């Protein structure tokens, strides 16, 4: 039972015990490709890298590499792409991702402050296109909507070879410090609804991408609560739903996912939070008690 | 006034507890965030006894807030000044005030929130958090005066953060403040030249961190128990300062012995309690921190 | 606080009238003056849309008179803050504000008082004793802000007092007050660096007091008819200013002159203007004026 | 009559018209003894002297002068006797005087907060004073201090018969030298604690009243008190003429009222402490 394993986990002050076994337990695969000395340049941090078995390949004879896993969740139905901010060199890279893997949706968590970990990788300017020239690609801005801690942006991606447009719904947390959790569970929640009100994280579409600067500490969080609350609303019993599990196979595709304590305690809080109505197998009047 | 809220979007759910000047209660409030269709608060209101100076200090609070944007200070959302009772909504803290919060963490509290008392590690980070708050409010030219547990409030993920300004004052002409008339002073949390010739100034704050320090490793016990306030200021006055209390970590002990030299100019100032700490502090301090920010020049 | 009135000791007769922040009322006080079983007294309240600066206002303006005693100023009687409405109870002049008093003794009246316009000599006289209570606020260390016949009183004997401090700002460390943010300011009556750059000193009030003799002598016209604020804004810093009513007295719009000096430097000081009309007023000025008084020094 | 004689003056303007013709109808008789070069140092201001055939006799032989006056309202039946504030040198002969008149009560007008006055009463119980020129003893017994009046009770002992008689001072401390008091109410109330007090009665000699000179404020004083007087002796009150009864008063005292802003404060007190007195 997820709630009293967290009142349990509190009242001892396991918390930091329990974050270390999930690192100790966790998968351990190669990162050759990333390690690869052409490839110095596109990585942002030396120990944040892709596994090799999966990594998002783009597609291209010259260089098919980029800081960008694929996790898919086979119980859950829901597959996420975690990738680091972009870097001033790997623009392109990010959008051919998203052009190639057919993603709707983009989740951006970096704290807007200062400067963010993340270099400028869409228009600021409905008038002011962008166009990738060595991925042959233009993004121009739709609409945007800023709001107090996040802002959503539409955005139409245009594939200058075959002329053929989408659009992107772009969404960005911008209360969340590096490192750190979210002002509070309610407001995380209400972000996480939103994305997916926007229907950007559909089987239909292509895996949602997520990133920050690093894309495995706040964009690990986002993921793991979203995958849990899934996994709790079509599951005969919530209750049973162990997150210590879902966070040990989501690192079998990225390591480091969630990167602190405090990251894996504010997991728990929101998944709780955003679960309180999940019936499972209660009926009316219990549910009503 | 772009910080007016209408009352009908403000719903008050229950009582939270007792605050400077009146009950502090936790609302519901609908479309005051951006973005976002409800939010829970916490508002704050004067009690129908508050004489006109403490009616004026509970607006003041209210009025000073508004220019305030620190991780480390209790936010305001917003303001009822139309009809009565006036209310201040501020962002609500998940485990109310410090003082409340450390006496329900003791072995023999009824009201425990299931979780055990701070270790050392977590005393330093509430020390530099609070500290972070305080050089920031003395950066924006104000002295806090009344720094006490009670005053501080506690988050979701625990960060404590400066959340009552009922006695600040603005010392951006002089760096300090001297009380006029006479008046009801937190004497248990003051600095000797405080009590003496009643003069503030962040040296003086300096002072209160101190006792905030022996309020944490004491968990809220009662500043100089056993003591009357006229023994305690005599005694503070004449030199004394409080006992280190049973089982204190020797590295806040070393903390509460600088805030309280009988010297308010030997005292160490905010940045230097936070750069004394940075080493030893959360991943995400200097993210968030007013310390690590570029408006700390 | 002994400035604290029990509630039941007011009885609220009528209204006298809108102020700054709310309708002022005429009350009966039963002992609140030893010696005097029953006393006439006005009485200050807020309106319920009053916004959070006005209410901080409002308050502040019965903080700041308790310390204050100047025959010229109106005085403070006492407070009912324990629960609601807040009351800040006040010495009652008989005529009223200055401006209603002042319009209701022109020909066209509906409310004359049955008595004439103001000649000289006693134009004179209010004069100096505004001059007298202004001095006086400046020797405090106030600077007022919002000098006008509006917030100016007429006793039963016509003597004029300062009776509202709204505005009022402490300038004892400056010797002025500069306004950081927005809100609305009596334009009408602004000193050109005022209107500029949101500067006030005892030289911008000497710049009111100015218009003040203005309203006197058109018995509370509106300064500047004719243009709209936006109008008066740009004229005034641009160095234009009023022009004399028809029948003003000579001697009178040589005091306006100096006031509306453009050089705040160039106008006179209050003490000035009342030393300037010191061999022209009633024979008890010497007995009750600030000017005359042993704290003048 | 005299309310509508009120509004009338107010709507024209002509208050200081009234009194300058007042000024101008005003006995003129002679101060030769005032004047007389051994007193001038008993005299507080050269400008204000009583009147040789009103004045008060001290009864002693050495010099019998005191800037005093003695004002008998046969219609009102009521005397009043109206005198400087006291010198230092002329302290004794104050006492003498209330003791020779066998006055009851004193009322004294002078603004508290550097007294054109000297301290002739004493400060405490415990420090009675002595005036060895005339051989009096006065002992403060009792002393309330209100908002803007207070009430003592003395005990004065003429040392050589050692015969004592209790006096009550009564001091408003608001009112302005040549100006008005604070508001009709506050004096309306003085007057009737005075009067309450049974210092003003006929079984008693005459109340003194002072100030400074005597003649501004201490005269407003009993203009409004004689006016309420014979306003309670009529049927109909606002027959009285206020300028008449200020004009009688004039024979006995010169200058009484010195502002026509006086003038027009006896008229609100009258009409006011009248529709009270009814």
């Amino acid at each position: 039972e997820m709630e009293k394993e967290f009142e349990q986990i509190d009242k001892s002050g396991s918390w930091a015990a329990i974050y270390q076994d999930i690192r100790h337990e966790a998968s351990d695969f190669p990162c050759r490709v990333a390690k690869l000395p052409k490839n110095k340049n596109r990585n942002r941090y030396r120990d944040v890298s892709p596994f090799d078995h999966s990594r998002i390949k783009l597609h291209q004879e010259d260089n098919d590499y980029i800081n960008a896993s694929l996790i898919k969740m086979e119980e859950a139905q829901r597959s996420y792409i975690l990738t680091q901010g972009p870097l001033p060199n790997t623009c392109g890279h990010f959008w051919e991702m998203v052009w190639e893997q057919k993603s709707r949706g983009v989740v951006m968590l970096n704290r807007v402050m200062g400067s963010l970990k993340c270099a400028q990788y869409w228009p600021q300017k409905e008038e002011k296109e962008m166009i990738f020239e060595d991925t042959n690609l233009k993004l121009t801005l739709i609409s945007e909507d800023i709001k107090s801690y996040y802002t959503v942006r539409q955005l139409e991606l245009e594939n200058l070879t075959t002329q053929e447009t989408r659009e992107i719904l772009h969404f960005h947390y911008t209360t969340w410090p590096d490192f750190g959790v979210p002002e509070s569970p309610a407001s995380f929640l209400n972000f996480l609804f939103k994305v997916r009100e926007s229907g950007s994280l559909s089987p239909e579409h292509g895996p949602v991408v997520v990133h920050a600067s690093a894309g495995i500490g706040r964009s690990g969080t986002f993921c793991l609560a979203d995958t849990c609350l899934l996994l709790m609303d079509k599951r005969k019993d919530p209750s049973s739903v162990d997150i210590k599990k879902v966070l040990l196979e989501m690192r079998k595709f990225r390591m480091g996912l969630i990167q602190t304590a405090d990251q894996l305690r504010f997991s728990y809080l929101a998944v709780i939070e955003g679960a309180k109505f999940i019936m499972g197998d209660s009926s009316v009047q219990d549910q009503w008690k | 006034d772009e910080w007016e809220v209408s009352r009908e979007k403000i719903t008050l759910l229950r009582e939270l507890g007792q605050g400077s000047f009146g009950m502090v209660y936790e609302g519901n409030a609908r479309d005051i965030i951006k973005g976002e269709a409800e939010t829970r608060v916490a508002v704050k209101t004067v009690n129908e006894s508050a004489s006109l100076r403490e009616r004026i200090e509970f607006l003041n609070e209210a009025s000073v807030m508004k220019g305030f944007t620190c991780h480390h200070v209790v936010r305001l959302l917003g303001v009822v000044s139309k009809g009565q009772p006036t209310l201040v909504v501020m962002e609500l803290m998940a485990h109310g005030d410090l003082k409340s919060y450390l006496r329900s963490l003791r072995p023999e509290a009824e009201n425990n929130p299931g979780r055990p008392p701070p270790t050392l590690q977590e005393m330093i980070q509430m020390a530099a958090e609070i500290a972070d708050g305080m050089a920031y409010l003395n950066a924006k030219k104000f002295v806090h005066r009344d720094l006490a547990a009670r005053n501080c409030m506690v988050a979701h993920d625990f960060t404590v953060k400066i959340g009552d300004f009922g006695m600040t004052r603005d010392i951006y002409e002089t760096d300090y403040y001297r009380k006029g008339g006479k008046g009801l002073l937190p004497v248990r949390w003051m600095a000797p030249e405080s009590l003496k010739d009643g003069v503030f100034t962040t040296s003086s704050d300096m002072w209160s961190f101190g006792v905030v320090l022996w309020e944490i490793t004491s968990l809220a016990e009662q500043p100089y128990q056993g003591l009357s306030n006229e023994q305690v200021l005599k005694f503070v006055m004449d030199g004394g300062y409080l006992d280190q209390p049973d089982n204190c970590p020797e590295r806040v002990t070393d903390l509460m012995r600088m805030c309280w030299q009988f010297n308010p100019n030997m005292r160490p100032t905010f940045l230097e309690i936070v750069n004394l700490l940075k080493d030893d502090l959360h991943p995400s301090f200097p993210e968030v921190s007013f310390f690590h920010s570029e408006e700390n020049k």
